[PDB]
């Protein structure tokens, strides 16, 4: 799907491993999760995380915004990953789909 | 794996075992009594004070600083002792009784 | 033919009877790994069972 | 990989029959020694008053699972799973399984039909879901938070509305970590560490955000340090004027203030984490064995 | 905040009366506030009966005399003195 | 894919091949996951650099695949990427102790202390430097000393930061002791020193009103000898702060365990958030162990 997929590359790694992403955006009154599929180069979890709350720092402060705004709700996370397997960077094709797909059903993997 | 199995056909003892022979004594024979404060190491009194004295007049070393082997010290039974540098009398060996 | 020779080892509650059994030892939180050479002595449930 | 687990003991016939009942179920093993005996089976090597439960679980990271295969007249087969393939395993705690559900292993505290020895005993860890076990786990720990005051009545009524567990088809008594008004160690050490890092989170980062925002300063430091004011400004309401922290600390003191707080928070990944172990597919019939893949 | 900071034999006990202290809060009528600071005195004076370690009475279903506590005999009598001519 | 070749450029002497003879079963790291690679993309020479920093070689080292070397045939070394799961055997070239049941990290190469710059392998201007095969504890060890050093080192003189680190440095595990070369306060270690301390006020705000007075109750209760040792620092703290005494805790007033419980589960995720950053994911644990402690077999991939 064109709108949900999304990356920070040029997409010329060799190794495109995939990643759900979903966050938490409290700028909304309840909240507006914005749902992700993911792409990326890198594979190893922690560095992809840091990278991600180096793009994602503005959900972050609306975070601790719906913590300061409300303390008796109990804000739940900030968002949680999970790889699903790796391609190719040829096997992409312009909604955007995949002709191949190495499954690796990873764990939900939270992160603020 | 050969798993053998064997039965005694005895109506009583049959084999008989001697010591025979010493070589040598793989013990201290010391005098160097077995220390309380390690094989009861959390109990401590409950004025600072006092206990801080009596762990100074006794040689025996506090806790220095709050570290992961220290933790493990005190809730597992560990190798408490950090042996000696030097050991021409071998192992070492006493307790005490009142 | 005496009572006893120690008054304050003997008796199931005196010091060393709760300093040297093993099963004493555990209502207080002993050092497993040291090997008291007293204690084959002063247990009740390795010597009476 | 295989494992011969031998008995010296007699091996009544009747027993036979007791065990294999036990056709696969889990066993943990200390070290992964091809041929073993049969006193560290189980965990009857663990044991006693003192420790408990935590130290069962922090003795369960390190140590391999392994699966009975068949069963000799005097050498059990255990068969060391691997990652990927799948196995059937039995359900051997006390809740029932369904479909999809991550199992996670636990130390049966409550376990009250088991091989019996002289003076071995065979036990079994509770394969459970991992929700539930981190319910239990969550419920565990408060539960041994609120040990020291039970002497009032409605903290009486809370524990014993914590006592029991909802689940399906399930009342578990959970059993008090307390006992005779004392508690045991290793909860004692859990919960105190807990404590203190509580506090050390509250004493530290109002140094630490004003040490840390001599650099870029985004608005996560800006509303980090607000709610650091309204922690201090609902804390110190009761109180005289403000704790009022200095500025002008000595380094040693703040050396050990935080590798304290990282060596404390070193003993609770035991009981922050859960150790998945088996992803069950297609249950049996009654839900008492089933096939699963051993993620590990 | 005096009782917080002082160490008493025990804490418990001097702790719910601490904690009965801590709900001495009145309303806009009266009625209500010459009753509950019966208990807050009752509270105060155990407090100051188990802070100095004197001997309180327990009787079953008794209560504790709302008393001045380490006074001189004449200044007792002087300070009942101005109380009754409040009175 | 399993499979990697890397050819070298130039000639090998007979030294050259009795040193890489040496090294079947050791462990490469790779970053490029290609097929066929040169020699100049091979182990970790190409990234080491001091005078830059220790956390860009600990980050950069996180994202590199590994292997394993076997078949050495001369022009080539025919590298094995292990897969997930299968049972794989590893020679440790750094002077690590081992012990079975355990669970390995792979870290940058921290030098011993002598300094004896052993390369192993011999060209003209390329090393073949290796990445520290270690148990989980010291690598935990090693990450904790690393975030202690990053946060206390912020807005702090050369001398006390000196008299500090140089004791935070010296480590110890099982008769060894290491020392971490290129400290220095990077980008990467400041980010991770900002998520710490969100993910620290937060574990302070998500605290109840008894869980926070705990550590006091049992200050009031029970004399261990690590209730003191808590305590010191505590009390140490409070009179820092004030120069009153350290209030009894009071009763619980608002008991309702719902909240309590969730209290506890935002504790414990923001608490694994603030421990994943020290603890790295582990990449090899160990079956049995050589008695030299020159190898050992490992069920994991690379």
């Amino acid at each position: 799907p064109k709108d949900m997929y999304l990356t920070w590359e040029e997409t010329r790694g060799r190794l495109q491993y995939v990643y759900l992403i979903i966050v938490y955006d409290y700028d909304g009154p309840e909240t507006r999760p914005g749902i992700y599929v993911l792409t990326s180069s890198i594979a190893h979890w922690q560095t992809l995380v840091d990278v991600a709350r180096g793009k994602f720092a503005r959900e972050r402060c609306s975070f601790v915004n719906r913590r300061i705004t409300r303390p008796r709700q109990i804000p739940l996370c900030t968002g949680v990953i999970q790889k699903l397997g790796w391609c190719l960077a040829d096997d992409i094709h312009t909604v955007v789909r995949l002709d191949n797909f190495s499954v690796e059903l990873g764990d939900f993997r939270e992160f603020v | 794996t050969q798993n053998i199995n064997t039965v005694d056909m005895g109506l009583g003892y049959t084999s008989n075992t001697c010591v025979a022979y010493v070589n040598r004594v793989r013990t201290d024979m010391g005098v160097r009594v077995q220390d309380l404060f390690r094989v009861f190491p959390m109990n401590v009194y409950r004025h600072d004070e006092v206990d801080r004295w009596i762990r100074h007049a006794a040689g025996v070393e506090r806790p220095q600083l709050l570290d992961t082997e220290t933790i493990s010290m005190l809730t597992f039974g560990s190798m408490s002792e950090r042996n000696a540098a030097a050991t021409v009398h071998g192992q070492k060996a006493a307790c005490e009784l009142i | 033919f005496a009572a006893t020779h120690n008054p304050w080892a003997s008796q199931a509650g005196c010091l060393s009877d709760v300093l040297y059994n093993t099963r004493h030892r555990e209502r207080l939180g002993y050092n497993s790994k040291f090997y008291s050479p007293c204690a084959q002595y002063f247990n009740t449930e390795e010597i009476i069972a | 990989a295989n494992i011969f687990c031998t008995f010296d003991h007699k091996l009544s016939i009747a027993d036979v029959g007791k065990l294999t009942k036990l056709v696969a179920a889990v066993v943990p093993i200390p070290q992964r020694l091809h041929l073993i005996k049969h006193y560290q089976l189980g965990l009857h090597q663990f044991v006693d008053h003192t420790r408990g439960y935590v130290r069962l679980r922090g003795l369960l990271r390190n140590m391999t699972l392994t699966l009975m295969r068949r069963v000799e007249g005097n050498q059990i087969l255990l068969h060391v799973p691997t990652h990927g393939l799948l196995y059937t395993v039995l359900n051997t705690g006390p809740v029932t399984w369904e479909k999809g559900d991550a199992l996670c292993v636990l130390p049966p505290l409550f376990h009250g039909n088991l091989l019996t020895l002289g003076q071995w005993e065979l036990v079994l860890p509770w394969i459970v879901p991992m929700p539930l076990a981190l319910e239990i786990n969550q419920r565990l720990l408060i539960m041994g938070l609120f040990s020291l005051d039970r002497s009032y009545e409605e903290v009486k009524a809370a524990v014993q509305q914590l006592q029991t567990i909802t689940f399906r088809d399930a009342t578990f008594t959970i059993p008090d970590p307390v006992i005779d008004q004392h508690l045991l160690i290793d909860m004692k050490t859990a919960c105190l560490s807990m404590s203190m890092v509580a506090n050390l989170a509250s004493e530290l980062t109002m140094t630490y955000v004003r040490k840390l925002a001599l650099e870029d300063s985004s608005m996560l430091l800006v509303k980090c340090q607000e709610l650091l004011m309204r922690l201090d400004r609902e804390r110190s309401v009761g109180e005289p004027r403000t704790p009022a922290r200095p500025q002008h600390v000595s380094p040693d003191d703040e050396i050990a203030r935080l590798s304290a707080l990282f060596v404390m928070l070193r003993q609770l990944d035991d009981l922050i984490r859960e150790q998945v172990v088996f992803t069950v597919c297609d249950v049996s019939p009654d839900n008492k064995s089933a096939t699963c893949i051993f993620k590990g | 905040r005096r009782g917080y900071t002082y160490p008493f034999g025990d804490r418990g006990k001097a702790r719910d009366h601490l904690a009965v202290l801590d709900r001495t809060e009145f309303d806009t009528d009266v009625r209500h506030d010459a009753e509950i600071v019966e208990r807050a005195l009752v509270s105060a004076v155990i407090l100051a009966k188990m802070s100095v370690r004197e001997t309180l009475v327990t009787a079953i279903g008794q209560t504790e005399p709302i008393a001045f506590v380490h006074l001189k005999d004449t200044e007792v009598q002087r300070i009942e003195e101005n109380l009754e001519g409040v009175r």
